[PDB]
């Protein structure tokens, strides 16, 4: 039995830590919703 | 229960303790999560029952209380806010610019940002705080590093 919980506003925060790449990545996406890589 | 507006843990209790399993996103009275979070199940919100209105296990998304009122999307140049929700952990913003998944039937923005499973339907946001997508289903690369899609539905 699965519940919900209020964890916060949506908001963009100023000065938030900044992090990670941006990868260019051919995918495909099956009937199951699994995205897989292409190569 | 309660229905304002904001994001929330998505939480079980038919495993060991409270069991944090995602994350989703409540906007115009409805709540917006990814299909792998509930598998469709319906949720509860105090006293309060929230049932299943749409759903869609391709683009793993999920709507409950009305249709998928999202629809903001990312303008391709960006930085955008990862509004991450970690299991037992504090809701936080990671600022990141996407990269993009190139598929068969075009182009969408990618996170690489790694988070806990049950982080899953954590909001991604841009500059004005409109929910571009989904956080939570993506692929593993070469580097052994998860890379999420920004998962958007349609708004009818
Ligand atoms: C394959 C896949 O989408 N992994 C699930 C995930 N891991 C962390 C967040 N979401």
């Amino acid at each position: 039995d699965m519940y919900i919980e209020r964890a916060g506003d949506i908001t963009w925060e100023k000065d938030a830590e900044v992090t990670g790449n941006s990868p260019r990545l051919d995918v495909a996406l099956d009937e199951s919703g699994d995205f897989s890589l292409v190569e | 229960g309660e229905t304002t507006d904001g994001v929330y843990r998505v939480m079980t209790r038919r495993l060991l303790g409270s069991t944090q399993v995602g994350v989703g996103v409540m906007q115009e009275g409805v709540f917006h999560t990814m299909w792998h979070v509930t598998k469709g199940a319906a949720l509860r919100s105090g006293e309060g029952r929230l049932d299943p209105y749409w759903g869609d296990v391709k683009q793993d998304l999920v709507s409950y209380c009305g249709p998928w009122k999202l629809d903001a999307a990312w303008d391709g140049l960006s930085e955008v806010q990862l509004l991450a929700v970690p299991p037992g952990e504090r809701a936080k913003n990671i600022q990141t610019l996407p990269g993009i998944f190139k598929t068969k039937d075009g182009d969408i923005g990618a996170v690489a940002l790694d988070y806990p499973a049950g982080t899953s339907g954590s909001p991604i946001l841009d500059k004005c705080g409109r929910v571009i997508g989904l956080y939570g289903n993506g692929v593993v690369i070469k580097n052994g590093s998860y890379v999420s899609a920004i998962t958007q539905g349609k708004r009818e």
